[PDB]
């Protein structure tokens, strides 16, 4: 059971309104704990988790410093890529980046990564070897060349193996009774008549963490998944997640069907039916 | 490249008329990230709604959660209203306790 | 902890 510390960067040139907006969010597993937004009254790194609110001015003053550093790097990079692709001056483009590390049960770095994208399409990416680069197009190749000469990949794997692993290791400590939890799904079934004369069975799953889950409607062991209706897992905005799936069923047959819930927090999978 | 925002409107806890809850509008799978989200109550825009931080997934698509408190009541109509470049007219999704 | 160095530039 591995854990992970990840960061997400975003820059958007906004002609018609103002200057480029920069947004930085940090995640430990499926829980954001930190935030920076350059559209704030006075942009600074802020906690988004109760277990981060005791770090002290030391940490936050330093994190803000780095966040502002990247806000400036990014609005400079925004202009640079426009020149690479030979695009118009007052355009609206996006640059986003994700870096971080997966650290597994023993303490070992499982995988380190750092990839970015220009306007929703891949740009340059650090390979898993933490030594080479993949360039999606010609412009990324330009950037790659400038980074291979500057030996920039070496500074990356330095971070991804040291600072990243260590601070993740202590972020886990600060929020151990919240990050190492495993709240199981609380499932139930609802019944909803259709105009067609049949009914809809909907199986909910509520208040579970982490987010990865599976719902499957059954008929005594047999599946009905490619005539079903799924819904992508959504945040309840409280630290847990929700999801449901539905099937159409002829009137009267309601109790004949069972929905199978699969999640980590459960000892063994659920099987909810209409009651 | 432009992706059209998927919208879900739902409550934090199972709705019971009269008892307080939390209204959520999960907007996801969209690009560019410039978006405008507003929750509605009987038509009127509800003041002071909280926004999560603009984040994204592996496929670089953005997602955002707008939310506020509400007490569901038999004759009240809550909705979510989203403006985005991929939408000529602002899409509105109405809350429904069956979903 | 956010990544930093930053004298290596890190400009694209």
């Amino acid at each position: 059971g591995s854990h992970s510390l990840r960061y997400f960067y975003t820059a958007v040139s906004r002609p018609g309104l103002g200057e480029p907006r920069f947004i930085a969010v940090g995640y430990v597993d499926d829980t954001e704990f930190v935030r920076f937004d350059s559209d704030a009254e006075n942009p600074r790194m802020e906690p988004r988790a109760r277990w981060m609110e005791r770090e002290g001015p030391e940490y936050w003053e330093q994190q803000t410093r780095i966040a502002k550093e990247w806000e400036q790097i990014y609005r400079v990079d925004l202009r640079t890529l426009r020149g690479y692709y030979n695009q118009s001056e007052g355009g609206s483009h996006t640059i986003q980046e994700m870096y971080g590390c997966d650290v597994g049960s023993d303490g070992s770095l499982l995988r380190g990564y750092r990839q970015d994208a220009y306007d929703g399409r891949d740009y340059i990416a650090l390979n898993e070897d933490l030594k080479t680069w993949t360039a999606a197009d010609f412009a990324a190749q330009i950037t790659r060349n400038k980074w291979e000469r500057a030996r920039y990949a070496e500074r990356l794997r330095a971070y991804l193996e040291g600072t990243c692993v260590e601070w993740l290791s202590r972020y886990l400590e600060l929020g151990k009774e919240t990050l190492l939890r495993s709240d199981p799904p609380e499932a139930h079934v609802t019944l909803h008549p259709r105009p067609e004369g049949d009914v809809t069975l909907r199986c909910w799953a509520l208040g579970f963490y982490p987010a990865d889950i599976t719902l499957t409607w059954q008929l005594n062991g047999e599946d009905l998944t490619q005539d079903m209706e799924l819904v992508e897992t959504r945040p309840a905005g409280d630290g847990t997640f929700q999801k449901w799936a539905s099937v159409v069923v002829p009137l009267g047959k309601e109790q004949n069907y069972t929905c199978r819930v699969e999640h980590e927090g459960l000892p063994k999978p659920l099987s909810q039916r209409w009651e | 490249i432009q992706k059209t925002p998927q919208i879900q409107v739902y409550s934090r806890h199972p709705p019971e008329n009269g008892k307080p809850n939390f209204l959520n509008c999960y907007v996801s799978q969209f690009h560019p990230p410039q978006i405008e989200i507003e929750l509605l109550k009987n038509g009127k825009k509800i003041p002071n709604i909280e926004m999560s931080d603009l984040s994204f997934s592996k496929d670089w698509s953005f997602y955002i959660l707008a939310h506020t408190e509400f007490t569901p009541t038999e004759t009240d109509v809550y909705a979510c209203r989203v403006k985005h470049v991929t939408l000529k007219e602002p899409k509105t999704v109405t809350w429904d306790r069956d979903m | 902890y956010l990544r930093y160095d930053s004298d290596v530039g890190e400009y694209r």
